[PDB]
């Protein structure tokens, strides 16, 4: 009972913490079930549908809050198993996490709105989709690939903000009477910047042809600039997560090693009772190496170029024992005859 | 020999509980139980067909004595160890101390008591220098 | 005549089936054929050119749907010849597969609507469409990509939407009152998608200067959140057929391998009939040689370094034999002297 | 005078075809000096501008011309150079050439223009501009890049003209009388098709709330299957590139290798007029030894891996060389002792 | 005081010209200043604005001048340092580079301006926003970038050229007198360049439905290839970026090698004062030979293949001693036997 | 040898069916359809190229008797059959099952009828244990 | 030998001013500025670790002497000095000019004086030819 | 020896017409215009630096002298003609067709007259099969 009440806390604990299987699939419902209720509330914001949609949104909101509730004071139950937070004090200890005081307050702003209450409830609403991550997965992603690619970033940011502010200034400069539009700078910078974005709302637009070739000369090197950004955060979205991947796959290798190690020692000093244990013993080391050396895959050509290396470097020891043989040979040569 | 064949038809005995000459999965687990580790019937099955060669699903006896007829070099195994041992030194020093060896023991794998890692100190570290190098280690091993 | 029959059922059966060449003509053709039946359709919706457009696709649509029937059944008639279905009951038990029904459903409310029913043969059109396939390679391609880049894709889609309702919002906010178009949270949704995207409809834009101010600083980020899962997708799709292509390499590198080795076994055991028979056998070894080792192409670096490990492990080998040679000798010397 | 003749003709040749550097720079000049002309008839066209822009683009189109046509000729001059066509019958067999007549039809059009109008002025423009390349050196990249990437363009293809097709046909569903931009699934189309692309005119927009639900729901994935093939052909244009570039390396590689042998070969059967030529010979040898191993830059990880494992294949025939060795010393160990 | 005044003027010298840290934060935080001394001259443009914006960007701009006068006299004062210039004949021999020209009269511009201006601010502004760079390196890699995928970049400019100019003149051809917008066929490519940009003012768009359909199929390729170079650029921009770290990594390694050989160097040729001095050289021996071996880190797999490499060639050299020892002792068998 | 030389005249005649002392592709084709076998022209010239050391169309009859005094050691396809039976190992054991076997050479390349595959398992599976090794397989067949 | 060993303790006895038999950091600056060089923290516990053994943070006399047990051969240093000259051979020729090697001594690393270079010329370039090989340089440094 | 030292001195008056005892760049292409090739002045630079060693911009009369003293064994080529012959063996059969020989000596670099080919197939192609391995082309050229 005791035994099968911790399981349960610590497989809970898991399932709210970092997640493998249909762990996730509790993590989609609930935050299909959020977003459900926020586009509910987009409804509710309409005047038409104002009746129907708060009808089921308070409904869905209030399922919304019970559920949180629930998860919340399961986190904290299940926080007491991790050996970091024990007993009474230690959750609240975990509970002193800056993730879990906006979660907390989260809940009790849910809560106080529950028992211009439309703009809270945005707010509230969009810090609930940012609480879904639990991680900051996401953004760390997001910063370490824009950390790596700063410079490529930098020139794009740059140059493309040259580009958009000259061709404003000249549009603006070859339109100041002509197009009402462009009475003013600050709506030829607009129109730049949805421009060079390739938005393009049509609000305003050049007309005067000297304008119209000076936005087409412009605009094509504008709009290629600021294009550049997106694959270059693309590319260095699949080499980050391709360097994760390297990174677990070598980790999945370093647990391995150990098991071998461990096994193979067991199997040496080792050498009915006494012949089954032996039996099981050199059985598991078979299994550990098996196990080891299917973990032993390259995923890499850098991988197996440190692997293959690191023999060859033994080759270069064993051809040494070999010269210094063939050397004493040599010098017996003469010795002898 | 004669002797050990007698051993190991002995140990046979204490496994196929059965009697027919092979150990099915079931006797496994039960010596197992008997010897308090938990096994897993993927894991039990695994080990069969590494200790089997027929694949009939269990184990007769003359493929176990040729199990226990397999020594450490003639296992072919140094490779992995120099693996593993590389994996385990970061650095490349060519060794690695002994504090990391009672850390990865006690910390990975299957974790091995302070005996075993005290017994491991004293054959692989001859030189008694805290940094046991993987080639003194695996050639001890195997020789 | 019997062996022809079944040589061409086998031929006309590949054809329709997994096609290599001109078969591939054949589909584009039948593909080319619904497309300007789909496009005649779309041109009778119109009303000015509903009489010459109704008129050319009645035809259109009779030589469709006999086209359609007459590969219904052949491809029944060669699903007889592959050993799985043959004889009566195969065909039929062929046909129990989840395509058939599609295929077949088709046929049949084509042939329905031949003997508001534009709603219906828009329905039908799109399924054929969709029937063109046959395999879902295309879909098991998009589904493999987007599960392999599950996590930069899912960074995308977070980040992007929580730049968007945040962007919306603020806007909404900036421009409750000032400008029409926002007069509601879920006309700045609109807007923020429509942007967001790069679309830039132009029917609601931010006309107030700070909300036009706030729309410049996140539509910056959002555009580029929202490009960057095309290029993600792009590179996904150029890495997996890179692999299908190395999977194909390897499997035409299998079978070579079977066929200089039984020729090898062949030329080996064969040692003017006899003389004649091992001239052959010998012949069609070297052939056989010649083509494996063709087939040996790297086509990869981590290839030729798989292939260049394993003459490296056959070096480890040697020199350890050439260690226990000199340590034979290293012995010998003090015995022999 | 003669010689100087010829070294001219062939010079002119050359930099009329297949040119280097400065003939890139005069290139450069006729293209620039045939795009000023067309952005001219382009101003011609409107009708403000008329006066202005047609005398200088009398002038202009003059200039064009006659430069044209003294290239022409020059081009059939410089063809009787090459071995392949010489004196006259051989610059006419040249002309035969399929680029020769377009580029001589573009030539008479112009003239026969020179001694309604517009629309043919506009054609020969165009046709000048598509014969600026000379080699179809583009169309062949981009035809070969395509052909490469063919799976991954017909997923996007495919599934994104599904989708195009599917929420266009939702939408009219969804705004078939509501907004009066859809009143036909042709408009629906037109709809669709601007706004996956991205390009949203604005002309029509929906409307509906639900048809906007519907509109967004499939817009995300749209947008994002029509931006994939920029990406897609981006990377093939790239790695075709850098394939080009591999295969001129390794033709650079070919010729020095060529050197070398001739070079060691005539230094070998070289061994004061004697040694004055041995002396130059193998001067010659160590020049054309430092040219080819200098040539032989690995310029990529399979080149140094074959360069490499050539090597290698070596030490394997060597280790059997010493295997042989030592086998033999093994067998006199008991024959002499 | 004096040492201590050097030791400042070099940190101040390094700080303002190339900066690692900190020094990048006051360049960020100058930044910053005048893009706010920019945005509210755009403000000031502004009508409404006008009052409070100048009030603010009076102070402001004052702070600016004054900031890049200081910072000029303390560029000048640290150019002395370096000994390309010292005293004071050698802070002006600096100045003479053209950087310093652009830089001081835009300083004497602003000066000029402090004691129809709104264009000279404008000029100024953005000619300070220039300066920001001081070492043209966004310039630098943008045109290297460009340079080495000229063959791909003049592809899609020329394709996406040629396609733009059919599109727009079949366009007008198909609109030409029933869409009003379509007057001239500089209209036309107006909108052909809108709309392949994907921009899409909307103020031009086909409606003769023919036309239309000639829209369609030109769009897709045209809005493809306008899109083809922002990835080609992106890949360039990160490939570009890969091979200076990768150039920086090999300095890196080249510094160590120094101080490794002049290290050892010393500990060979040292062999209590000297006893200590020998100890502590050959401490250094060690603590370099352990720099320069963490400095041998691979980066990349060419540069493991090529230490790799030279290891292989030295076994080859190794393995020729080899066979030559065993050819000495097969020749001794027979003399001694 | 001499006789050796008499024996491959024999067979060049019986081959080179013209009498011109070259087998034209045509007489190749011939004296295969006599052996049942199905040729095409493409792998039949590739044929000839193989053997063909002139590179004239046909195959002259010292050049058939070079291939006849040509003996596998000398062919040097150790590698080659070395990287084949590498391919069929997947899980690079360093053998492969006999049904492995049976299976491969039943269902890939030049399909071998019973016969073949059991008088390969007798020679190459010397062990008898079902796990032919290559190295054992490939040292047979050279020597 | 003995008398190597009593050199060894009066040298640490020079170096672990503090006498408790162990050079503490600040010993070994306080020494370091007897030799007039300038380190850093840093550098120096740098220092400690290559040289320490045990890691307690100070050099106690058996490690220190070890240190002065270890020779250049046993060093195992020869793979890096050929890797830092072929990094100084751009060419590949095999050598490097004289002149590079001042250039490269006298302006990069731990700077040398110009008696230092002119030695180090004297004993590798034995050929006198100025292009020095490193072969010959790291064979008469470790031999 | 002395006598060939004389001959390499009459060959270099014949080289260094001013006398000076160093061939200038002036003096080689005169004499290589008695051999009546066109040299161009870059080219010539690069001869001089690979065949001068003190780099002064001419060959001094022992540099001359070594370089006629530098056998091809020293020269230490084979791996450079191994691989230029791998270039040239675009299947990888270890040989290359005499046609190919003689194609490639006559339409790439310093293009070989007819005597050049034959003697080289004569030497070369010991064998007599139009297919000259590389192997025996290199070693009949450094032996
Ligand atoms: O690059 C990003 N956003 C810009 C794209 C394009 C351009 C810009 C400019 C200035 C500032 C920004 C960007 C000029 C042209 C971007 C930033 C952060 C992020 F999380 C995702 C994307
Ligand atoms: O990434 C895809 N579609 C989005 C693109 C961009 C963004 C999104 C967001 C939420 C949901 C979706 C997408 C926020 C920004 C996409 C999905 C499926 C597919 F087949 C092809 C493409
Ligand atoms: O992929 C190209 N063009 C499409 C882009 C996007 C999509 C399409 C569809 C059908 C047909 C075409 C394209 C559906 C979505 C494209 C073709 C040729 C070319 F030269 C350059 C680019
Ligand atoms: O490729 C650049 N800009 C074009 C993009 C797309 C197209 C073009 C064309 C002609 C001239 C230009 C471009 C036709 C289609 C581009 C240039 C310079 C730069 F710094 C950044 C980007």
């Amino acid at each position: 009972r005791n035994a099968f009440y911790r399981k349960l806390q610590n497989f809970l604990y898991n399932v709210l913490e970092r997640p493998r299987g249909w762990a996730f699939i509790y993590h989609a419902y609930v935050f299909l079930l959020v977003f459900s209720c926020l586009v509910l509330s987009v409804f509710s914001t309409i005047k038409e549908y104002e009746k129907s949609s708060e009808g089921a949104l308070y409904i869905l909101e209030i399922v919304t809050i019970v559920v949180f509730g629930v998860e919340y004071f399961v986190r904290i139950w299940a926080a007491g198993c991790c050996c970091r937070y024990r007993g009474w004090r230690g959750r609240l200890k975990f509970a002193r996490k800056p993730f879990c005081v906006i979660d907390i307050m989260v809940l009790i702003a849910s809560i106080a709105v529950l028992a211009s209450a439309l703009r809270s409830l945005r707010f509230l609403q969009i810090l609930r989709m940012i609480r879904m991550d639990r991680r900051g997965g996401t953004w760390k992603l997001l910063g370490s690939v824009v950390y790596a690619h700063s410079k490529e970033l930098v020139t794009a940011w740059y140059i493309g903000f040259l580009c958009l502010i000259l061709a404003s200034f000249l549009v603006y400069l070859a339109e100041k009477g002509e197009n009402d539009h462009f009475d003013t700078y600050a709506d030829a910078l607009w129109w730049g910047l949805i421009t060079l974005t390739t938005i393009g709302y049509g609000d305003k637009y050049p007309q005067t042809w000297n304008g119209r070739l000076l936005a087409a000369t412009f605009t094509l090197i504008g709009v290629s600039f600021f294009a550049l950004p997106a694959g270059i955060l693309g590319s260095g979205f699949a080499l980050k997560v391709q360097e994760q991947h390297r990174q677990k796959h070598f980790e999945k290798r370093r647990n391995p090693a150990a098991g071998l190690i461990q096994s193979a020692w067991r199997f040496y000093a080792t050498n009915g009772l006494k012949v089954s244990i032996r039996a099981v013993c050199v059985m598991r080391f078979l299994v550990s190496k098996r196990k080891f050396k299917e973990s032993l895959r390259p995923y890499d050509v850098m991988d197996v170029i440190e692997q293959y290396s690191a023999g060859h470097l033994d080759m270069l020891s064993r051809i040494k024992s070999l010269q210094s043989r063939v050397d004493q040979i040599v010098g017996r040569g003469p010795a002898i005859t | 020999t004669e002797e050990q064949i007698a051993e190991f038809k002995e140990a046979f005995s204490l496994f196929d509980k059965d009697g027919d000459g092979t150990i099915t999965t079931k006797e496994l687990g039960t010596v197992m139980r008997s010897l308090g580790q938990n096994p897993t019937e993927a894991e039990l099955q695994d080990m069969i067909n590494e200790v089997d060669a027929d694949g009939n699903g269990t184990i007769d006896f003359p493929e176990f004595l040729t199990m226990m007829a397999r020594k450490m070099k003639d296992t072919d195994s140094e490779e992995e160890i120099r693996e593993a041992f590389r994996v385990f030194d970061k650095d490349g020093n060519g060794y690695i101390s002994a504090a990391e060896l009672r850390h990865v023991m006690t910390n990975l794998g299957e974790k091995l008591t302070d005996e075993e890692v005290d017994e491991m100190i004293r054959e692989a570290d001859i030189d008694g220098d805290g940094q046991v190098n993987y080639e003194e280690f695996v050639q001890m091993m195997t020789a």
